[PDB]
RNA sequence: CCGAGGGUAGGGCCCGUGACUGGGGCGAAGUCGUAACAAGGUAGCUGUACCGGAAGGUGCGGCUGGAU
RNA sequence: UGGGAGAGGGUGGUGGAAUUCCCGGAGUAGCGGUGAAAUGCGCAGAUACCGGGAGGAACGCCGAUGGCGAAGGCAGCCACCUGGUCCACCCGUGACGCUGAGGCGCGAAAGCGUGGGGAGCAAACCGGAUUAGAUACCCGGGUAGUCCACGCCCUAAACG
RNA sequence: CGAUGUCGGCUCGUCGCAUCCUGGGGCUGAAGAAGGUCCCAAGGGUUGGGCUGUUCGCCCAUUAAAGCGGCACGCGAGCUG
RNA sequence: GAAUGCCGGCAUGAGUAACGAUAAAGAGGGUGAGAAUCCCUCUCGCCGUAAGCCCAAGGGUUCCUACGCAAUGGUCGUCAGCGUAGGGUUAGGCGGGACCUAAGGUGAAGCCGAAAGGCGUAGCCGAAGGGCAGCCGGUUAAUAUUCCGGCCCUUCCCGCAGGUGCGAUGGGGGGACGCUCUAGGCUAGGGGGACCGGAGCCAUGGACGAGCCCGGCCAGAAGCGCAGGGUGGGAGGUAGGCAAAUCCGCCUCCCAACAAGCUCUGCGUGGUGGGGAAGCCCGGGUGACAACCCCCCGAAGCCAGGGAGCCAAGAAAAGCCUCUAAGCACAACCUGCGGGAACCCGUACCGCAAACCGACACAGGUGGGCGGGUGCAAGAGCACUCAGGCGCGCGGGAGAACCCUCGCCAAGGAACUCUGCAAGUUGGCCCCGUAACUUCGGGAGAAGGGGUGCUCCCUGGGGUGAUGAGCCCCGGGGAGCCGCAGUGAACAGGCUCUGGCGACUGUUUACCAAAAACACAGCUCUCUGCGAACUCGUAAGAGGAGGUAUAGGGAGCGACGCUUGCCCGGUGCCGGAAGGUCAAGGGGAGGGGUGCAAGCCCCGAACCGAAGCCCCGGUGAACGGCGGCCGUAACUAUAACGGUCCUAAGGUAGCGAAAUUCCUUGUCGGGUAAGUUCCGACCUGCACGAAAAGCGUAACGACCGGAGCGCUGUCUCGGCGAGGGACCCGGUGAAAUUGAACUGGCCGUGAAGAUGCGGCCUACCCGUGGCAGGACGAAAAGACCCCGUGGAGCUUUACUGCAGCC
RNA sequence: GAGCUAGCCCUGGCCAGGGUGAAGCUGGGGUGAGACCCAGUGGAGGCCCGAACCGGUGGGGGAUGCAAACCCCUCGGAUGA
């Protein structure tokens, strides 16, 4: 049957992307935390 | 005269449609239509604020002249009578000798080819608009402004009208469609006659699909819900109301008056609606 | 080939009968009230409508085949 | 051909009296109702009186033992549209007539459907009396209905 | 109760005997035939249907008879539901 | 040493289940250390509205080639979407951007919010919508509308010539639109040809034939032809289209009008460029100088912004054209021609799947286009088959039980069972024929029956031609032939009678309920006069609605028919300028603290003082309610009638052992041989009843009852047969579970159901196929029950608050 | 977190074939005129049968699955909410 992950690159970047996080107080706190933890990727990689 | 159908489907047995007999033109004036932004009952937050709306037929909005004192003294020929999906009244296309073209809602008796005009000196005939203080007491009237120059606000639906009852100072006394007796300022404009398409109220939608074409989504009773949803929700099997009948939000819905009491316009309302 | 008739299926009319039920007739020695005949104690009758244990009442319109 | 009388019919208009309700004034101890009463209404200001407004229905006097219509039936006034009918002249047609099974149409009130309208009245209904009792008659209320449009119903002591 | 699945049916049985039938008996208010009552006896046998989820029960047609109980009201790591 | 402890390792179950669609395999040849599994050839099978081909997502080198096989591949492996390496994606015209706007998002101005932030007209962003210029062939191991070849085209810059009042982010036109049905003419695609081109074949009894087999086209500027789309011309007036306007709009006048003209598209032709089969031969050569023609069918595609009808009334903005304003008119624009200039990103490959979403090379899920032929009435259905693609990444044997899927069955025919559950039967088309009832539509495919293939002969109408032949479509009438059987295979209703519920088509518990539940047209009540009521938000702002009482919100009821009674004492709602109670505040009689004092400070009575509540009234399609006892009639029984207690008032019509009836399988009647169900009645209704509507109702229902006919392996009552498993051999190889075990029966005992205790009985050691009675078998710290001053959802006239409102 | 699911908004796309035959229109009949009747034409519908497509009625299988909802047979809608 139809499962829950239906990848869509525009949807991915527009929802979890770097510019989406920067628009928003909670989004900027995500980037702050992921940089503080040392994450290699701050945001999901999307092909574009 | 409403139009009936033979019962060749279970819905056509009862379905009735307008006869569309007064209509003389089946395409809107291109310069007078704009896109109508459907809402589904959602406000600017994206929240439903009027339930059970959406999914109706696409519509363009025809611009309607609800002022008319805009063009005092300039007469206009009634060029056509058209269908308007955004209202129950029909609309009339006017060709002003100005060359300007405008829509008004079509009064009863309005005839394509006749002339109409607006102003203090206008003849008292169907389709003309005057300030209220120049229209004889007793004449039935429609498209009435509530305050001067703010646009026609009263007696706009199919078959409706208001009657001038008397004068008092700067104000006239109107019997509104609801039967309420209210004071309206004498400088408020109105158009003589009743609104047309009077048979509108005799339409029988016929089937569930007809409501859907109109953007009316199914309404679901409070008694069919659960206590989280509605005061009437719950109960084993069917239940009576078990409390004063209430809205989804708790206020009582069988008689409770809701007009605000300290409202300034009360000074100008003579007698509340009857019936 | 037609063909007595037999068979299958579906209709139509008539008769007898049926738990139960509707009123009708007669009986009469009962219970209830007294609607009509006198102005019958609310003049009567009437079509229709609504109502009442019952005869009946009332509304609306009609007739005199109504006393004074 | 020339005239007449008429609430004959249909449509659109429009007049005044009265009832009710609402507003303003003035005024107060009851009003109303009946055979007598009570219910009811009234000091939260009724009734009675004056002024204003809204609304529906019916048209006083003329009015008659009258008139018109085929019957049912038709009554303020104006206009328009329209039917029947009588008289005079004796001008035209030349028996073109009478009746009429079926048919078709009209058909008081009540009633019905859809939509209006709703003052007065009033089935049902509620109450007060009356009465041995009173699902009545009388009294206080009161919804259909009574009114308009359209479509039905097709009845009668539709009687001379 | 860190689970012993609970009615009824189906299937498959096995046991008890306070025996429904068949076998053997005593008494009889046993003439015969047929029954009644008690005794011995568990080897075998103990039907098919209508109703109802039913067990049970009533009813139809038969029968030598259409027995009553136990086995976690036998049997869901066998089925049904 | 235990915590169903934590991490790791390793056991048991076990050489056991399984190895992932029952579309299917066999042989020969080759390679190699090794071959059922890789390559090649022949044979066989499977898909073919796909299991073939193209495109968009998503994936991200998986593409091509060489060299490899440790691991990955459910076996094997020499093979591979795997390991290593090298190569491979080429655009002014295809898609997106340097264009436009849609919802939405953002947001100069502006508004709002403790902060963070929320809004917001313009503008901007935003596409799979609008706009915009490339077709065919060839080439590579791998790219191609991109490279190449031929024929075309677009924009920008500059220049030349001709023309013109040129000029815009401004005005206007246009762009520009629904659904259903549909005309004419074309094209795509297809069928046939006794005509044209072709390598060949004559088998096995016949055929040298009007034989068989194969093919018989593709693109193309101008011009021309056919078919369509679009568009009236001129003058005068002009106050409207936030300036101007010669444009547009409006008025008037004159010619034109289903005309032609002008204009645009489609199709055909068209210089030119291509392609080109079977067979044979080793992807290529030949066929071949290939031929490239006629006829029929024909789109849902094209002309197109076509036509008609209908109501639910069907985007925007730019490109484009026109108008003018500043300005500029040595310019600028338009037209023709010439030269130059023309950027960025994508392009491999998979793509109904082994490369995407599902932990897997997973029987699942995934949007658009093409999707041939024949036959069956049609079709995208069904069977076969083309092109093309496959045989599903364990095999070989065997021929038990049992399981699965399938075929048949004597006699009977629902006797099965909760139930005909399941499976039979019926089955397409044509013709005949068809009941109650009905809202006149229906019910209806009612029911029921006849026909159905092939051959010959006669014959009617239509389409394309031409009016004819030819081809194609639709018929009709005779006469015959064969079989058990002619929709001969595949696909294709069993039917009827009668109840309950819901009017109906619809909707629902994704993954145990599809229903009688929700919705529904329709009915009623009620709110709301517009800055509406109501809803969301602290607000601003929004929805309602660019709507206005024939409208919008809330509630119940639920097509339609006939109806919807009585109670307003309580609760609710509505009305009531009286009166009662009533907070802050006002008021300040009187009293108090302190001071030598003026003074300062505190208490405080009468009276004034809102909503609310009390009080008066109304109100039921507002919450709700709708009795008891005694007596009484020519036999009995019963009680029309009377009396009496109570209540706010005592259930009307209609219906009733009912989706409601306890007693209950009530009683009676019907149906059956027999009926706890069913249908029809009766009424002592435990405990119907009128919009939580009452009683009915044609039609409708994968709803739930009862009956009958047809027919059957449901059954009496089982039998045989088929394939996939189960079994055996080779390959790979799990799992939950597991205190350890050297783990028997009976009668006892034991914490009360013992392999483990006692007594007795029985018993050589170890496996394999089977069956499920036990191991209180496994699984899940019981779905019930109780306990815990455990939790959470929900209600209210529980308590206490808060929002909101007054 | 609305790439699942629910609703709505904007913009696109899809629904083989066959059947039934409403209104209207034309013609004829009818009438004082009509209503209306008949025939033809017509092509309506939360119309009928049935693929795609959307579902999930009954049964069977599956139950350490092919699959944490699947498979076969059957069945519902299929111009419309
Ligand atoms: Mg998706
Ligand atoms: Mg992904
Ligand atoms: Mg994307
Ligand atoms: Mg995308
Ligand atoms: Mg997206
Ligand atoms: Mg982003
Ligand atoms: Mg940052
Ligand atoms: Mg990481
Ligand atoms: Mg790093
Ligand atoms: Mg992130
Ligand atoms: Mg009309
Ligand atoms: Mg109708
Ligand atoms: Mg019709
Ligand atoms: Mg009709
Ligand atoms: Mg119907
Ligand atoms: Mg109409
Ligand atoms: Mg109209
Ligand atoms: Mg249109
Ligand atoms: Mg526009
Ligand atoms: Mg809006
Ligand atoms: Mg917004
Ligand atoms: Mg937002
Ligand atoms: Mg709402
Ligand atoms: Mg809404
Ligand atoms: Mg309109
Ligand atoms: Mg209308
Ligand atoms: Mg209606
Ligand atoms: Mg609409
Ligand atoms: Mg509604
Ligand atoms: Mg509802
Ligand atoms: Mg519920
Ligand atoms: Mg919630
Ligand atoms: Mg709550
Ligand atoms: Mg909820
Ligand atoms: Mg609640
Ligand atoms: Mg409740
Ligand atoms: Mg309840
Ligand atoms: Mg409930
Ligand atoms: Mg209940
Ligand atoms: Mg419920
Ligand atoms: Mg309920
Ligand atoms: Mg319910
Ligand atoms: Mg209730
Ligand atoms: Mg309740
Ligand atoms: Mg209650
Ligand atoms: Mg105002
Ligand atoms: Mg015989
Ligand atoms: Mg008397
Ligand atoms: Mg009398
Ligand atoms: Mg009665
Ligand atoms: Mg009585
Ligand atoms: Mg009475
Ligand atoms: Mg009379
Ligand atoms: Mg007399
Ligand atoms: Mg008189
Ligand atoms: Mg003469
Ligand atoms: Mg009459
Ligand atoms: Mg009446
Ligand atoms: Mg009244
Ligand atoms: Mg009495
Ligand atoms: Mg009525
Ligand atoms: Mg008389
Ligand atoms: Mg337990
Ligand atoms: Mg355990
Ligand atoms: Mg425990
Ligand atoms: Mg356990
Ligand atoms: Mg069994
Ligand atoms: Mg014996
Ligand atoms: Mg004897
Ligand atoms: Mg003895
Ligand atoms: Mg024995
Ligand atoms: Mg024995
Ligand atoms: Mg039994
Ligand atoms: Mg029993
Ligand atoms: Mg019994
Ligand atoms: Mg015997
Ligand atoms: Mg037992
Ligand atoms: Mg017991
Ligand atoms: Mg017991
Ligand atoms: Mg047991
Ligand atoms: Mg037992
Ligand atoms: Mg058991
Ligand atoms: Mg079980
Ligand atoms: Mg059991
Ligand atoms: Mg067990
Ligand atoms: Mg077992
Ligand atoms: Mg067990
Ligand atoms: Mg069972
Ligand atoms: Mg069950
Ligand atoms: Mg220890
Ligand atoms: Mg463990
Ligand atoms: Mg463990
Ligand atoms: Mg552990
Ligand atoms: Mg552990
Ligand atoms: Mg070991
Ligand atoms: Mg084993
Ligand atoms: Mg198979
Ligand atoms: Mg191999
Ligand atoms: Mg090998
Ligand atoms: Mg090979
Ligand atoms: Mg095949
Ligand atoms: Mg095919
Ligand atoms: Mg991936
Ligand atoms: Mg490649
Ligand atoms: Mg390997
Ligand atoms: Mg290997
Ligand atoms: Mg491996
Ligand atoms: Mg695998
Ligand atoms: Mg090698
Ligand atoms: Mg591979
Ligand atoms: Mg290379
Ligand atoms: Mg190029
Ligand atoms: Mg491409
Ligand atoms: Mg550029
Ligand atoms: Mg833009
Ligand atoms: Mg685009
Ligand atoms: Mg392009
Ligand atoms: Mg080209
Ligand atoms: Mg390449
Ligand atoms: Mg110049
Ligand atoms: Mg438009
Ligand atoms: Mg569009
Ligand atoms: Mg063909
Ligand atoms: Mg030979
Ligand atoms: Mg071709
Ligand atoms: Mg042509
Ligand atoms: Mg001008
Ligand atoms: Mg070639
Ligand atoms: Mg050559
Ligand atoms: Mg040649
Ligand atoms: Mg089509
Ligand atoms: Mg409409
Ligand atoms: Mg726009
Ligand atoms: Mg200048
Ligand atoms: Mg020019
Ligand atoms: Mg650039
Ligand atoms: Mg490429
Ligand atoms: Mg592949
Ligand atoms: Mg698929
Ligand atoms: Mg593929
Ligand atoms: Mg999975
Ligand atoms: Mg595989
Ligand atoms: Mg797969
Ligand atoms: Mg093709
Ligand atoms: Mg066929
Ligand atoms: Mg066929
Ligand atoms: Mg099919
Ligand atoms: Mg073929
Ligand atoms: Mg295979
Ligand atoms: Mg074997
Ligand atoms: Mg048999
Ligand atoms: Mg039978
Ligand atoms: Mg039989
Ligand atoms: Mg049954
Ligand atoms: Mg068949
Ligand atoms: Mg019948
Ligand atoms: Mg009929
Ligand atoms: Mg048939
Ligand atoms: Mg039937
Ligand atoms: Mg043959
Ligand atoms: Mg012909
Ligand atoms: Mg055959
Ligand atoms: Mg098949
Ligand atoms: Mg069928
Ligand atoms: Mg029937
Ligand atoms: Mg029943
Ligand atoms: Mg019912
Ligand atoms: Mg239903
Ligand atoms: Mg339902
Ligand atoms: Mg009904
Ligand atoms: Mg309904
Ligand atoms: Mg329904
Ligand atoms: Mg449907
Ligand atoms: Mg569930
Ligand atoms: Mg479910
Ligand atoms: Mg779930
Ligand atoms: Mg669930
Ligand atoms: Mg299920
Ligand atoms: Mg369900
Ligand atoms: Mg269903
Ligand atoms: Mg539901
Ligand atoms: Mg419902
Ligand atoms: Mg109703
Ligand atoms: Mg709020
Ligand atoms: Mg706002
Ligand atoms: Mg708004
Ligand atoms: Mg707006
Ligand atoms: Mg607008
Ligand atoms: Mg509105
Ligand atoms: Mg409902
Ligand atoms: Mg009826
Ligand atoms: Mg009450
Ligand atoms: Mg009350
Ligand atoms: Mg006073
Ligand atoms: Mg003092
Ligand atoms: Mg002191
Ligand atoms: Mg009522
Ligand atoms: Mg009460
Ligand atoms: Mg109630
Ligand atoms: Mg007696
Ligand atoms: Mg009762
Ligand atoms: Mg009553
Ligand atoms: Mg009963
Ligand atoms: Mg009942
Ligand atoms: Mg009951
Ligand atoms: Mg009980
Ligand atoms: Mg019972
Ligand atoms: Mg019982
Ligand atoms: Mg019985
Ligand atoms: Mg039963
Ligand atoms: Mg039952
Ligand atoms: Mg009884
Ligand atoms: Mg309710
Ligand atoms: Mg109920
Ligand atoms: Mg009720
Ligand atoms: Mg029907
Ligand atoms: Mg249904
Ligand atoms: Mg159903
Ligand atoms: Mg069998
Ligand atoms: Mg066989
Ligand atoms: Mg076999
Ligand atoms: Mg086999
Ligand atoms: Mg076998
Ligand atoms: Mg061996
Ligand atoms: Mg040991
Ligand atoms: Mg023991
Ligand atoms: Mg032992
Ligand atoms: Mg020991
Ligand atoms: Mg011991
Ligand atoms: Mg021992
Ligand atoms: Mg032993
Ligand atoms: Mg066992
Ligand atoms: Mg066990
Ligand atoms: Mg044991
Ligand atoms: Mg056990
Ligand atoms: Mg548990
Ligand atoms: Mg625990
Ligand atoms: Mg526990
Ligand atoms: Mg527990
Ligand atoms: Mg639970
Ligand atoms: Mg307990
Ligand atoms: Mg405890
Ligand atoms: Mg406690
Ligand atoms: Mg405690
Ligand atoms: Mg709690
Ligand atoms: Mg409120
Ligand atoms: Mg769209
Ligand atoms: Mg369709
Ligand atoms: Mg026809
Ligand atoms: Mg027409
Ligand atoms: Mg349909
Ligand atoms: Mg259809
Ligand atoms: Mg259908
Ligand atoms: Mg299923
Ligand atoms: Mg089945
Ligand atoms: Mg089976
Ligand atoms: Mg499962
Ligand atoms: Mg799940
Ligand atoms: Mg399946
Ligand atoms: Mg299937
Ligand atoms: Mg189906
Ligand atoms: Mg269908
Ligand atoms: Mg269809
Ligand atoms: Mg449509
Ligand atoms: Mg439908």
């Amino acid at each position: 049957m139809k499962r829950t992950w239906q990848p869509n690159r525009r949807k991915r970047a527009k929802t979890h992307g770097f510019r989406a996080r920067m628009r928003t107080p909670g989004g900027r706190k995500v980037l702050k935390r992921r940089r503080q933890k040392g994450r290699w990727r701050l945001t999901p990689a999307v092909r574009k | 005269a409403v139009k009936k159908f033979k019962p060749y489907t279970p819905s056509r047995r009862f379905m009735t449609v307008a006869d569309f007999s007064e209509i003389t033109k089946t395409e809107p004036e291109k310069s007078l239509v704009k896109p109508l932004k459907k809402t589904g009952g959602r406000n600017n937050q994206g929240r439903i604020t009027v339930r059970f709306r959406g999914g109706g037929h696409k519509r363009l909005y025809r611009i309607i002249d609800f002022k008319r004192w805009d063009k005092v003294g300039i007469p206009a020929k009634v060029a056509a009578i058209e269908y308007d999906p955004n209202r129950s009244a029909r609309i009339a296309l006017l060709h002003y000798v100005d060359g300007e073209k405008r829509y008004i809602i079509a009064p009863d008796g309005l005839q394509v080819g006749q002339q109409v005009v607006a102003g203090p000196d206008a003849p008292i005939q169907v389709g003309n608009a005057l300030p209220l203080r120049f229209i004889p007491v007793g004449t039935v009237v429609h498209a009435v402004e509530l305050e001067p120059k703010k646009g026609a606000k009263l007696a706009r639906a199919a078959g409706t009208s208001a009657q001038i009852q008397g004068r008092e100072g700067d104000y006239v006394i109107l019997r509104l469609p609801s039967g309420e007796l209210r004071k309206v300022h004498g400088e408020c404009y109105a158009t003589v006659g009743a609104v047309g398409n009077a048979d509108h109220k005799n339409i029988v939608l016929g089937k569930a699909g007809r409501s859907r074409w109109l953007g009316r989504r199914p309404h679901v009773r409070g008694a069919a819900m659960n206590p989280v949803d509605h005061p009437h929700g719950g109960g084993e099997g069917r239940a009576p109301r078990g409390r004063p009948p209430a809205s989804p939000w708790g206020w009582q819905t069988k008689g409770l008056k809701t007009r605000k009491r300290r409202k300034p316009s009360s000074r100008f309302i003579i007698a509340r609606r009857k019936k």
